[PDB]
């Protein structure tokens, strides 16, 4: 749904580097680069930004609201 | 929330269903140089008799896919061979192979044959324990039958 | 559920413990037919004297170790039990003193508690301190020294090469004396479900019911302990072909599908030399599963004479815990005629 | 048998002393109980074993 | 001197049926003095054998000079002058099976003793004059040491 | 309440005896051995977990002589806690030379 | 589902339990792990007698 | 067709018999043109693990 | 040489094509010919040393020489498992209406770290809901969302649109308790990577929970763990044995990191040494090519670790480690004073 | 015909792949029903050898 704030496998915070990693790929960066600039050294902190997939951002048209 | 207990089925998107079996703490696993200590051990019993060489490449194409941002495709009749996959890995400094040397987190000393590390996509599948556990001493009967 | 025979119902003596599931040993997964990938199994409690005394008299699991069938025990180690006794009981293992009680002391536990322990002493002493490994499997038949188990067994192994009597250089004929592992690796059929000359069936013959489960659960707690130490894994270097088997491959196909051209327009356009007994299509159709078997079999044994040691489909398959060696050249050389009820794929 | 019960300080039988002794327990109380083919091949079996060890002391 | 027997052996060859394992090796060997011929395996990670070597083997039942045959259970770590200080490579196992030879139809004198150290094996077979004092079930240290 | 209990064994007068110990795992268990097995009167030492569930090691101590096994357990705690003292005081040394000697560079 | 087939030849017991499995080798061959809200429920009629009054009443 | 995933994006508004969500999917790291065709990597079920 | 072969046994793990030898810790009294390995004070304490080869924020790098690997794993257990630190345990909610659900907001707040320093906490007992100045911190989120008053015609992005539409953890507000106002000062006591997204709204939602941090240990749950990873590895020396010339030098400068092999000009010709055997993560690339496999004799050195700490960012490394070797100590000074206790 | 803005208010998702009925509150898919081709000539054997 949202991020997790945690990676599963090691422990690192991942949970603040989606924010900016949307914002790296803004500036046409590869993913492999916007990792690296990032600092996700090890793949389990990089398979939590590289295969997320964001439902909140299009849950959220479908929540009542005044 | 039902949070992953002993009994509650995994699967391996290749037929490699099973249940849990044990849950260690994050100390008592391998861990490879890096310091990644793995989030689900499988066990090598399964691939010889069954053959399923699938899961292999699949864990090898997606250790090689996380390492450069990629997806690699596994595409039907196609999809990345293995001599991509092998030449993408070197370049990052881990085997060709994805075989990773291990120390083990019981003893402290390293294993003596190499492990096999890569990120398999596992999904969970709904039989679980909570809904499938079941007792009864004594209950309800028929009114007709007078049997449970 | 599905109770085929009699030994799909067992007596256990239960004990509670915490988590949500019926946890029992799995050396008993092979009377049940279980295989823990969600199955699900009845509990049945009864309750009266008489029904606790038929069930624990009858109905135990220490009572009914071996099938009424033909007499060979069901309840023996399986897969990762006879991979880790296998690996524990080749002739290349060597311990120091260290992991040697390290793997000893696994099994000081339950009613074993109470035991001393009997450190065998050691096999190699000048240059090393060494205890081979099949003096720590031994300590499973013996682990006291007021334990009155003096097992015996002398049978073949499975990778017997015939000439050797004790003396082969696979190391593949066991003989255990005075519940002593003096030669040879335990393989399926020495620990196994299988057949007879199981140890545990030697000690469920000679040595009473009692020695033949403590023996069983001494291996099911000690193998693991091992295997789980030496790290034992299986990848996608592990059912590579080399250049030896690419070659090899290509010139048996090239054999194969020149002597099978030749059967086509032999029949075809020529004179077929017909087999006896059969038209001259069905004479065609032996000839070329005749040949294609070849292709099979030949490439089998060149995918498995470039194989090393220490390749893991191949210790599962030498030990016989899961596989074969038929599935090994299935899966790097070639994968054989795909045969139909007992034929070609019919148009 | 031979391997649990070493007994060093005894002679070792011949052929004639195996058969004799042999008999010799066969014919007591208890093995009356047994079938008639079941004394048959134990016989048998021990006549093999004495014709084996009179093959290796030849 | 409780000495079983002792010769001096010749190494020729080393493995007859291939390197079947890393760290153990299938001695074929023959004596000078007499007409023995050793099938030995040996530890070559912590002793290594070459072809053309030639050593003194020793097999005897106790390790100490003096004949104590008291032996409830061997110390490492207790120092004391003994027959191992002499040599350079000291198994210990048990005799299992002596065997006669079956490859002469009459008039024989080969005998075989099959000695196994804790799994690694050993066929000692010569004239049954030089064997004395070998029995089934009797535990003997071998002994050996290489020459120049 | 009591996290130490000492199970001897059946015919053995006190040098062969099972130290169960409640409330650890395999961290003191491993080190444990590892410094008790240093002590050349220790013919035999290891532990093992009773069962995942629970939290006890049971750590069985088998002595050549005559001495009881509560001596080398004894001796092993010592020897370890020693261990730690002397790693602690080192390490904090080396970590205060590496900030004093980078706060002394680039100024 | 008549009265033969349904409830002669095969009739439904209570004092029992149905779960999914799962490996534990650390218990002897003769043993099964029981969950405790299982345990809990299923239950033995132990008639009181002079060697366990002590037990029953804890 | 068990795995637990998510049904749609509607899933919040939806009231059905029985409904299984995982609190947080993940595309998978090998996918095939078909999970590209019938759009799976948008709303999937499992974790890279 | 039988002494050479023996002495490469006791300390040098070597890494062969197919699997790695001589794992095991042998040096033990009475294992050895001639050698004597009782256990001697002396000897440690003079072999023993500790270099710190990086440190900054949040990280930590050193090496360890003498040290055995049963107290080096002791050292890793104890910092994922041991070293106590501050989490959320009980989330008291008024009034959560966004999409987020209760429990997994619950969950994803209590993974969030707390940078109170935990030696100056106690555990709270048993029960005990409501909790004092001593063993407890109390955290309260409010956050409403409201649409932008002012805003274009397109209405195309989030951020112009709404305000708060975003929960960071910057708006964790810290609530004291009695004299912890006095004790901690002001700035202290706050989340501490300030930007970790909780939730996410839309205008009408509002969550308004309050949370209570306690004291915890990493064995209980993984959310008490101050280390994100913490591991080592023992320091390899790639040694060769031939000397290697001409092509080949160029060739096995690729089959490793690219900070090991060297290759330098003498005589107008390139030989390669070893320069930095540290750098290297052993991906054994030597073993494919073939004249190159007979040639190198790739090992890591037994006794010399290299540890890596590198923290959430509770309390920086050196005193996670310093934590980490007192609660061993503490471990055995516990089982002292049990014995003391019976005899 | 409705884009994914429009399919906002009416609650549903545009990756529901439809063409399933909604009676009476659940949701019922008529199934491909297979059949064998009718008005055709099937030259099939009997029981006893005819
Ligand atoms: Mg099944
Ligand atoms: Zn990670």
């Amino acid at each position: 749904m949202i991020i997790p704030v945690r990676c599963f496998t090691c422990g690192k915070i991942v949970g603040n580097k989606w924010e900016a990693y949307l914002g790296l790929l803004q500036a046409e960066y590869t993913e492999g680069d916007a990792l690296d600039a990032l600092g996700l050294k090890r793949y389990c902190c990089r398979r939590m930004l590289l295969a997320h997939v964001d439902l909140i951002e299009k849950l959220l048209n479908y929540a009542p609201l005044e | 929330t039902r949070r992953p207990e002993i009994g509650d089925k995994f699967s391996s998107r290749h037929g490699q269903k099973g249940v849990c079996g044990l849950i260690v703490p994050q100390e008592d696993m391998p861990f490879c140089d890096s310091g990644i200590c793995p989030d689900i051990i499988m066990n090598p019993h399964g691939f010889p008799s069954r053959m399923t060489v699938g899961k292999l490449i699949e864990l090898l194409a997606g250790k090689a896919g996380v390492l450069d941002g990629r997806f690699h495709y596994g595409t039907a009749f196609g999809g990345s061979k293995v001599k991509d996959v092998c030449e993408d890995l070197v370049r990052h400094g881990y085997n060709y192979l994805g075989k990773d040397y291990v120390t083990s987190g019981i003893t402290g000393e390293p294993l003596e044959a190499y492990i096999y590390f890569g990120p398999v996509y596992y999904q969970k599948l709904k039989h679980m324990v909570l809904d499938k556990m079941h007792a009864r001493a004594r209950g309800p009967r028929a009114v007709l039958t007078r049997q449970p | 559920q599905p109770s085929l025979h009699k030994l799909s119902i067992m007596a256990h003596l239960a004990r509670v413990k915490p988590h949500r599931t019926f946890r029992f040993n799995e050396c008993v997964c092979t009377p049940y037919n279980a295989d823990f990938d969600g199955d699900e199994m009845n509990l049945h409690l009864p309750q009266t004297e008489e029904a606790k005394a038929e069930a624990l008299v009858l109905m135990g699991t220490k009572a009914n170790l071996v099938t009424p069938r033909n007499g060979e025990p069901l309840i023996a180690a399986i897969q990762d039990f006879l991979t880790g006794a296998y690996l524990l009981t080749l002739k290349d293992t060597f311990f120091d003193r260290a992991k040697a009680c390290q793997i000893i002391a696994s099994i000081l536990v339950g009613k074993d508690e109470k035991i001393k322990v009997r450190l065998p002493p050691p096999t190699i002493l000048k240059p090393v301190t060494l205890w081979t490994g099949k003096q720590i499997f031994s300590v499973i038949l013996r682990p006291s020294d007021d334990n009155p188990v003096r097992a015996n067994l002398r049978t073949k192994g499975k990778q017997y090469c015939g000439k050797g009597e004790d003396l082969c250089a696979n190391d593949s004929y066991v003989t255990i004396q005075n519940s002593e592992l003096m030669s040879g690796s335990m393989d399926k059929g020495t620990l196994g479900s299988g057949s007879k000359n199981n140890i545990f069936y030697i000690l469920l013959r000679d040595w009473g019911q009692n020695e033949a489960a403590d023996a069983m659960s001494r291996l099911a707690r000690l193998a693991p302990v091992y295997l789980s130490n030496r790290g034992f894994s299986i990848g996608i270097g592990d059912v590579t072909p080399g250049q030896g088997l690419l070659k090899a491959k290509y010139e048996l196909l090239n054999a194969g599908y020149k002597k099978c051209d030749e059967y086509i327009e032999a029949l075809n356009t020529g004179k077929l030399q017909q087999q006896p007994g059969c038209t001259a299509e069905e004479t065609l159709e032996a000839l070329i599963l005749k040949e294609l078997s070849v292709i099979r079999d030949h490439a089998g044994s060149a995918c498995l004479r470039e194989l090393d040691k220490s390749n893991s489909p191949l210790t599962m398959a030498l030990c016989g815990s899961k596989g074969s060696f038929i599935n090994i050249s299935q899966m790097i050389a070639c994968v054989g005629q795909q045969a139909i009820s007992g034929s070609r794929v019919p148009d | 048998i031979k391997a649990v019960f070493p007994c060093p300080s005894e002679p070792a039988l011949s052929k004639n002393e195996l058969i004799l002794t042999t008999e010799s327990i066969m014919k007591k109380s208890e093995f009356l109980c047994c079938q008639d083919s079941f004394l048959q091949e134990i016989k048998k079996f021990i006549k093999g074993v004495s014709e084996k060890i009179k093959k290796t002391r030849d | 001197a409780g000495i079983l027997f002792e010769d001096i052996f010749d190494v020729k060859d080393i493995d007859p049926e291939g390197k079947k394992f890393d760290r153990v090796s299938r001695l074929h060997c023959e004596s000078e003095s007499f007409k023995m011929d050793l099938i030995l395996d040996v530890n070559i990670q912590i002793y290594p054998v070459d072809l053309g070597d030639k050593f003194r083997l020793v097999i005897a039942s106790t390790l100490y000079e003096d004949g104590t045959l008291d032996d409830g259970e061997y110390n490492p770590t207790d120092d004391r002058p003994s027959r191992a200080d002499q040599f350079e490579y000291v198994m210990y196992g048990k005799v299992y099976r002596i065997e006669g030879d079956e490859t002469s139809t009459e008039a024989a004198t080969r005998l075989s003793a099959y000695v196994s150290y804790g799994g690694l094996l050993m066929r000692l077979q010569g004239d049954a004059n030089n064997l004395h004092g070998f029995e089934v079930d009797s535990r003997v240290y071998l002994l050996m040491k290489k020459l120049a | 309440k009591t996290a130490l209990e000492m199970v001897q064994a059946a015919g053995t007068d006190r040098h062969c005896v099972t130290f169960v110990l409640h409330e650890e795992d395999h961290t003191l268990g491993n080190s444990l051995r590892y410094m008790i097995m240093k002590n050349p009167e220790v013919e035999f030492c290891g532990y093992t977990t009773t069962h995942p569930s629970e939290s006890k090691i049971n750590l069985r101590i088998q002595t050549r002589g005559t001495l009881p096994a509560v001596e080398p357990f004894q001796r092993g705690l010592n020897e370890l806690m020693n261990v730690c003292q002397h790693v602690l005081d080192k390490f904090e040394a080396s970590i205060k030379d590496y900030k004093d000697q980078k706060a002394s560079r680039n100024e | 589902q008549g009265r033969f087939r349904g409830n002669l030849s095969g009739k439904r017991v209570d004092f029992s339990g149905r779960t999914v499995i799962s490996p534990d080798p650390n218990l002897r061959i003769d043993e099964v792990a029981v969950p405790v809200h299982v345990a809990k429920i299923l239950t033995f009629p132990e008639k009181v007698n002079k060697a366990n009054i002590n037990f029953l009443r804890k | 067709k068990q795995a637990m995933g998510t049904i749609g994006y509607n899933q919040r508004n939806r009231i059905d018999t029985l409904m299984y969500l995982l609190a947080y999917p993940q595309k998978p790291m090998v996918k095939t043109k078909t999970i590209e065709l019938i759009e799976f990597e948008k709303l999937p079920a499992g974790q890279n693990a | 040489a039988a002494s050479q072969a023996v002495e490469e046994m006791r300390s040098r793990v070597v890494l062969g094509e197919f699997g790695v030898r001589n794992v095991h810790t042998t040096d033990f009294p009475g294992n050895y010919s001639g050698y004597d390995d009782a256990w001697d004070q002396d000897r440690f304490e003079k072999n023993f040393r500790v270099d710190v080869v990086h440190m900054d924020e949040n990280s930590l790098e050193f090496d360890m020489v003498g040290i055995d690997a049963a107290i080096a794993n002791a050292f890793r257990r104890i910092l994922l498992a041991e070293v106590p630190t501050m989490a959320v345990e009980k989330v008291l909610v008024y009034n959560n209406t966004s999409i987020v659900q209760d429990e997994i907001l619950a969950h994803r707040l209590g993974l969030i770290p707390i940078h109170a320093d935990p030696r100056l906490f106690e555990y709270r007992n048993q029960g005990d809901e409501e909790g004092t100045e001593i063993d407890t911190l109390q955290f309260r989120l409010q956050v409403r969302c409201t649409r932008n008053p002012h805003a274009a015609k397109d209405s195309s992005d989030p951020n112009e649109l709404y305000v708060n539409h975003k929960v960071y953890t910057r708006h964790m507000t810290w609530i004291p308790l009695g004299n912890q106002a006095d004790l901690f000062p002001e700035g202290t006591i706050r989340p501490v990577h300030d930007d970790i997204l909780i939730a996410q709204l839309r205008p009408g939602q509002e969550i308004d929970l309050l949370m209570h941090c306690v004291k915890g240990i990493g064995k209980d749950h993984a959310k008490f763990s101050p280390v994100a990873t913490a591991s080592y590895r023992l320091l390899p020396d790639i040694t060769l044995l031939e000397p290697v010339e001409g092509e080949a030098a160029e060739e096995l400068s690729r089959c490793f990191s690219p900070g090991v092999i060297e290759v330098q000009e003498v005589q107008g010709k390139k030989v390669a040494r070893v320069a930095n055997p540290r750098l290297d993560t052993f991906s054994r690339e030597i073993f494919r090519n073939e004249k190159l496999k007979k040639v190198v004799r790739l090992a890591r050195v037994r006794d010399h670790y290299i540890f890596s700490v590198e923290s959430t960012g509770v309390l920086p490394p050196d005193v996670l480690v310093s934590e980490a070797i007192k609660v061993l100590m503490g471990k055995c000074r516990r089982f002292l004073d049990e014995l003391d206790a019976v005899q | 015909g409705k884009t994914p803005a429009e399919f906002a208010k009416l609650n549903e998702c545009p990756l529901d792949p439809g063409g399933y009925f909604i009676v009476k509150g659940v949701e019922k898919v008529i199934l491909i029903q297979e059949q064998l081709s009718k008005n055709r000539i099937i030259v099939e054997a009997d029981r006893k050898g005819a």
